[PDB]
């Protein structure tokens, strides 16, 4: 509708994975304007920036461990 | 979880479009990106429509348009508690001494409304600065706000650090906030605090001159939040819970200059001397948090020692008069006295303590009232001293006694004196037990007398200290004990 | 004392390098083991969180 | 009602309301703020599309945009009546002392009321005895007339106010109201509580006959900006029913300063030195309510802080025309330890007229100003050349002027901690007699050092005789 | 040379490398199931440094 | 990168870049000028969508809106290393002397670096023995501390500048940096080239032992603003090499004025005399990398032009906030003393305290200042009454003050209008004892006029023997 999702997962996603992601967005609208940047540096997750809210489950616990250890 | 993007990085102020559900003083994050491993924070203050201007707490050189930001869900706050003791920290609470991460369980918001009016009590307990002149003529009580105002290199930082050093066994937690000072000066100050063992009960908040003006504006508030944590909750020091804290805001003139920069770069209208209209409110909301809470509200206290630097001995400027109207007294350090050898330079005529004269050990007031009287006599007769000994004999003796007292007040750096030593010395000086001592030898006489008491007569010092609180300090037993001690010392000399 | 400080200065860079390398190798273990453990099975955690 | 916050600029909150339910100009809108306690903002300007600009009057540093705003529909109403006596209130009228809240049955009045009309003004005026020599001689206070003490930071404004309260707040013949706006919460209040509860007129302390509103400096701008009006609303009820009211407002300058800060946040164009364009209007709105009317009298006694030592600053400049008796405290006089520090030349009064204060009083005061002037004119001549180049009569007047300067010094009961001398209450008649004797030539032989911190001339003579 | 010897001891995986990698994996990736599918040898397989 | 110029207003341009890859603040965007040369502009602000406001730091007269703009991705790169020794540069680091370009193999560091961290600072202050007699005694330098020199068009400023480099090379590493902030093209650049190249010590020109950076009068405000940071960047290489470096900044007040002009052009509100609102922060960016670190140290000496006679002026006030010593060249003593004309009463130093320079040095310095103050007080009496009305026990002190004001002369290794006297380098240890003995009655026999450029008390005895 007007919400915009910005998904960024490590590896490029197949069509079925993309459709699963769109079904994941049924909590807001189902099919919002979604743009899939790759960002291969991040690993093991996807950053879903629905609207102005982000969801971080990708690489950032390990990088928090880096932040504390370094 | 809530995010926004920088749309313009201005003069130390990012704009942060689209960051709704951000509170009016939130601390935003700017999470690290390529080329910047660490996060640098900012304070969202102008929460206007479709834009949230935020002051960047750090160098703005590192952020860029389109950079993500993440509101932390917290008003601007700093870590507080016992873990801060002995740590040199950023205004944000991040350590800079390199000893390791700051351990803390709770964080207190900076920039809060001071406890109030009913939540207060007249100061009764003294703060022993360790300087004879300050402790005898400008008494400082716990919870009092005493401005240390001077003229550039006069000894203001020296007085503050002497005070901090003297609070060793005094059950006090010192805080030293360096605002705009040179990093070399703060390093030297921390070294002085460490070599004398005063770092084990001292917190240091450092916002040096190179640091962005966003820092040096929250530095005194960070230090004051730490001091408030000590004041209300308290920390364990030497195994005893201490709810009294002493905070040296250091140069608040540089704090006002930093806030002037922050305001003018925000395009706020200038006021008198180009300062914003709310610079008085800045210093007042800062300093009014330094209070002496009554027994119902914990009974703790927070002593503030703001430092103001005057230009060409001009105490009638804008910021100095603001802080004089905020604080409870003045320790005015004169440049002429400082250059004339009176190194604890103190304009006794106009240095005053509105409150805290009652918060003095009864021995100190009973011995120092006549000291103040004699110093007033000397200052009155200095004008008449222009005549070449044409005045009468007893007033010549008064002038000589005043000169001896002035030499006595002269005290070397980094050598605070316990209250028992101070009162014994002033008893000696005021009972006419020094009139035979030549003027240049008075400082050595004092040092030798104190060494004699430390070595030969520990019991006299213990008895003076134990009997310092009674209503009539010159009791016969302590009077005769100190009389015997001084007569023995003078016979030996 | 100054020679001890200077040796620590070189050790400080070495210590930071060692810490960063250890943490980066731990991360790369997840990155390398990700293909075998599952390349794109991480969406399950995100669905529950979102 | 039921608006939403659009913008949060400092303590100026912009809120949007339904087009047909916008608040009025001075209504009090509330943010729920959670936790069961609310933030009461005062509207200031009605913008377009039900948009209004409101002054927070509170912390306002933890609230987001889009928060619900509730329009009370009425301005800030504060309790009035005998229930307010012996109590301590916020700017909002909520008590902040330990006692319980004011019950609903107590009348609530808006803090934004029209001042008394011209027909209601009371022109009657007579001397108000204070016990302070320089104030009673040079600028006699009026019973039912506005007076203010101007001074910088270190000079003794608050000590003068405290001695004044300790002197005249026992024989009130009525109630009193205190308003320490933007003042230190240490001395401004909780040290004045101690003395107001220590003083006991008759089975009742001075505090028991006092309403007290603070809004101390710690508070944000809105509280300091409306606390004066809250205190005036407290006092006006007692004035209207005939009780004589003593009104002490502290540092009216912080009222003006809070107005300036709020105006800067409000987007108004700054006037002169960063001050609000509506300086005179705000000042008049506050000060025209401080008037003794036909129904009752208010004996206002204000204090004013001049930025540094600047007397041409817009805030004191606007204050000066709103007074009957002006007092100026000089930094130079205070630095000389002449601590009452009132400048006789810069201090005036309307009732310094021989018909009102008396012919001998007027003659003595005018002579004590003429002599003081002569010294100010010869100040540089004495400064560089010396005292000997003056004529004999000029030399005599200079010595008498220095003696007069020293003689205005007076120990205070509240200032006993600084100067060990006990306080001295000098009646106006004794002040007039003492200065008439000093001008007549009596006391010329006495050294000037014996006029320092004394009462009437008899004390000076006794000190000289004891010194032989 | 002393730092070179200490760094050689550390680069020797048995000092801390495998233990730290396993601890980080169990803490972040999986609930004590870091190996999950395969990764039995892959674990520290490419931990060259 | 690859933006386009959007707007040109004087020396303040605005270049539009893509929404991504916008230049950061102080990113030194570069504009090709249709030839080998180019215009380097420093980004000072980010606006709108990809628009960055930058200061020209050049002619900006041949430009047209729409020209290609190249983003360098970092602050103004500055060549560093021994390749910069004996070379003269402008703010951008390009050489402005006759020699060729520096070349690509030489390291280039960002001009905008952070100061040394808190843990790197030196806890204890140490004297920087200069070799002078009056300065090493009355206004001692601080290793890694800022020092001011006043007097305007006095005498002995330049000779002291060259002598300090000569001595620092003799005692410390020797490498030096001259930051000619607002340096006149005629008076301050060619003449100082000739003075440095002609001045020689141990078969080495002082020019070869120094690197000179010149932000000229004619260059826009940005160049004069950042030339000091360019000089700091060149000095910090040698500091990081562990060497002791002396940084000379000519008229730090011109750095302040360049900052004020840049702020005015950027549209920022003025501050308290019309100065920049960021006066303290700008003066802290500079003069805070000038510190003594664990590895090396950058001592400094900054000429300061006090606006009119107002030292309380925000500019000299913020400079004094960052100063560790002051040297006051005075015109009256400059009437005849073309040797270092430092006014001992007006020249102070923070480090001159018993705890640091020792008790003996403090005692001797205080006694010298006391004697000179007594002479200053009795100067009017001598002028009016004469030597006869002046009583005993003060005539001795007046003669001693004449001799000691004459004994603030130093024979220099390198000097203007070389007098032929052999160069001498007198440590503080020698100076303290020499002046102590001069104050101890010795030397009362030799007449006052034979103290011109003697150097040491042992040399005083040797001169008296002849
Ligand atoms: N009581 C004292 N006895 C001897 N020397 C002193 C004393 N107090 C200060 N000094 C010396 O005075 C000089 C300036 O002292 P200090 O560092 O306190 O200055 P300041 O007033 O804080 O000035 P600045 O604005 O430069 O920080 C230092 O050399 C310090 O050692
Ligand atoms: N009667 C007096 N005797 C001695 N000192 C006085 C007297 N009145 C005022 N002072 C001095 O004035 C100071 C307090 O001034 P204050 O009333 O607080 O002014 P302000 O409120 O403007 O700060 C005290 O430090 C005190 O020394
Ligand atoms: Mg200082
Ligand atoms: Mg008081």
């Amino acid at each position: 509708r007007a919400v915009d999702a910005s998904v960024t997962s490590a590896i490029e996603l197949s069509a079925e994975q993309k459709e699963r992601i769109t079904r994941e967005l049924q909590q807001r609208y189902g099919d919002v304007h979604v743009t899939y940047h790759v960002d291969p540096t991040l690993i093991g997750g996807l950053i879903i920036r629905v609207g102005d809210q982000v969801l971080d489950n990708s690489l950032r616990a390990r990088l928090s461990a880096i932040q504390r250890v370094l | 979880v809530n995010v926004g993007t920088v749309i313009a990085v201005g003069d130390g102020v990012a704009r942060l479009s689209g960051l709704d559900q951000v509170v009016a003083s939130e601390i935003v994050e700017f999470p690290p990106k390529a080329g910047r491993n660490e996060s640098i924070y900012g304070i969202a203050l102008n929460l206007e429509q479709d834009s949230v201007a935020a002051i960047i707490l750090g160098d703005d050189e590192t952020i860029e348009e389109g950079d993500m930001v993440t509101s932390t869900g917290r008003v601007i706050s700093v870590p507080v508690g016992q873990g801060l003791l002995g740590r040199v920290v950023n205004p944000l609470g991040q350590p800079i001494d390199g000893k390791g991460p700051i351990v803390y369980e709770k964080t207190r918001p900076i920039e809060r409304i001071a406890p109030g009016v009913i939540t207060r009590k007249s100061v009764d307990t003294p703060v022993q600065t360790g300087i004879i002149a300050i402790d005898a003529l400008i008494p400082i009580g716990r919870g009092q706000r005493e401005l240390i105002i001077g003229d550039r290199q006069t000894g203001k930082t020296a007085v503050a650090i002497d005070t901090i050093l003297n609070q060793k066994g005094q059950g006090m937690v010192c805080i030293y906030v360096a605002i705009g000072q040179r990093r070399a000066q703060v390093a030297q100050v921390v070294g002085t605090l460490e070599r004398f063992g005063a770092m084990e009960y001292t917190i240091v908040v450092s916002a040096t001159a190179s640091e962005s003006a966003a820092l040096q504006y929250i530095a005194p508030y960070a230090g004051c939040a730490m001091g408030e944590e000590i004041m209300e909750n308290g920390v364990m020091l030497n195994g005893q819970l201490v709810k009294d804290a002493l905070i040296v805001y250091d140069d608040l003139s540089k704090h006002a200059v930093a806030y002037r920069q922050v305001s003018l770069l925000l395009r706020r209208p200038p006021g008198r001397e180009a300062y914003p209209g709310d610079v008085f409110y800045l210093h007042s909301r800062l300093l009014e948090r330094a209070a002496r809470l009554n027994e119902e509200y914990g009974g703790g206290s927070l002593t503030a020692l703001p430092v103001i630097e005057t230009q060409a001995n001009d105490v009638s400027a804008y910021i100095p008069t603001n802080v004089i109207s905020i604080t409870d007294g003045q320790i005015y350090l004169e440049s002429d006295l400082f250059n004339a050898g009176q190194r604890p330079a103190l304009n006794v005529g106009i240095s005053v303590s509105r409150v805290g004269g009652a918060a003095q050990t009864r021995a100190m007031r009973a011995v120092a009232g006549k000291l103040k009287g004699e110093l007033a006599q000397f200052r009155d007769l200095a004008a008449f001293a222009q005549f070449a000994s044409d005045l009468d004999a007893t007033t010549k003796a008064q002038i000589e006694r005043g000169q001896r007292l002035q030499e006595l007040l002269k005290q070397p750096q980094y050598q605070p004196l316990p209250v028992e030593d101070q009162v014994a010395v002033l008893y000696a000086a005021t009972n006419n037990y020094l009139d035979d001592v030549p003027v240049p030898l008075i400082t050595k006489w004092r040092d030798d007398f104190l060494a004699f008491l430390r070595t030969a007569h520990p019991e006299v010092r213990k008895l003076i200290y134990d009997n310092r609180l009674d209503r009539k300090f010159p009791t016969p037993e302590v009077k005769e004990a100190l009389e015997a001690a001084i007569k023995e010392f003078k016979a030996t000399s | 004392a100054q020679a001890e400080q200077e040796r620590i200065r070189m050790l400080s860079e070495a210590k930071s390098q060692i810490a960063d390398l250890v943490t980066l190798t731990a991360s790369r273990v997840l990155g390398a083991e990700l293909q075998a453990r599952g390349h794109d099975a991480l969406i399950a955690e995100s669905l529950a969180a979102l | 009602a039921k608006g939403v916050i659009q913008e949060i600029i400092g303590v100026v909150i912009r809120a949007k309301f339904p087009e047909d339910e916008v608040p009025e100009i001075y209504n009090a809108i509330e943010i729920p703020l959670g936790n069961g306690d609310r933030l009461v903002c005062e509207v200031q300007q009605q913008l377009g599309n039900g948009v209004v600009k409101a002054v927070a009057m509170g912390s306002t540093d933890g609230l987001r945009r889009g928060l619900e705003v509730i329009d009370t529909g009425r301005p800030i109403a504060v309790p009035v009546g005998p229930a307010t006596l012996g109590r301590v209130f916020n700017v909002l009228g909520d008590p902040i002392d330990g006692m319980g809240p004011i019950g609903p049955e107590v009348e609530r009045r808006p803090i934004h009321r029209d001042p008394p009309s011209f027909e209601e003004q009371n022109t009657q005026a007579q001397i108000f005895e204070t016990g302070i020599k320089v104030i009673d001689l040079i600028a006699p206070f009026t019973r039912g007339g506005k007076t203010a003490i101007f001074g910088g930071a270190g000079v003794g404004k608050t000590v003068v106010i405290q001695e004044l309260i300790a002197n005249i707040a026992k024989e009130q013949s009525g109630f009193s109201v205190f308003a320490g706006v933007g003042e230190r919460s240490r001395e401004g209040n909780d040290l004045i509580h101690e003395m107001k509860e220590a003083r006991i007129d008759e089975n009742t302390t001075v505090f028991d006959k006092t309403v007290m509103v603070f809004g101390q400096m710690n508070e944000p701008p809105g509280a300091r900006l409306r606390v004066g009006l809250t205190a005036l609303t407290m006092a006006e009820y007692f004035r209207d029913e005939g009780r004589d009211i003593l009104l002490f407002i502290d540092n009216i300058f912080r009222f003006v300063q809070a107005g300036s800060e709020v105006s800067s946040l409000l987007g108004r164009m700054p006037s002169q030195v960063g001050y609000q364009p509506t300086l005179g209007t705000e000042m008049g709105e506050l000060q025209e309510r401080i008037t003794s009317t036909k129904r009752g009298s208010i004996t206002s006694m204000q204090a004013v802080y001049v930025p540094a030592d600047d007397y041409t600053d817009p805030a004191p400049a606007t204050v000066f025309s709103h007074l009957d008796a002006t007092i100026s405290l000089e930094r130079s006089i205070a630095e000389r330890a002449i601590f009452p520090a009132v400048d006789p030349l810069a201090s005036t009064s309307r009732i310094l007229d021989p018909n009102i204060v008396g012919e001998e009083h007027y003659r003595v005061a005018q002579e004590v100003k003429r002599v003081l002037q002569r010294y100010k004119d010869l100040k540089d001549i004495i400064a560089i050349l010396g005292m000997e180049e003056l004529s004999d009569e000029d030399k005599l007047t200079v010595q008498r002027a220095r003696k007069i300067e020293l003689f205005f010094s007076q120990p205070f009961t509240v200032a006993q901690q600084f100067t060990g001398r006990p306080g001295k209450y000098v009646p106006v008649k004794k002040t007039v007699e003492s200065f008439a004797r000093l001008l007549n030539g009596e006391g010329d032989h006495i050294p000037e050092s014996f006029f320092y911190m004394q009462g009437d001339f008899d004390d000076v003579l006794a000190a000289y005789e004891a010194s032989q």
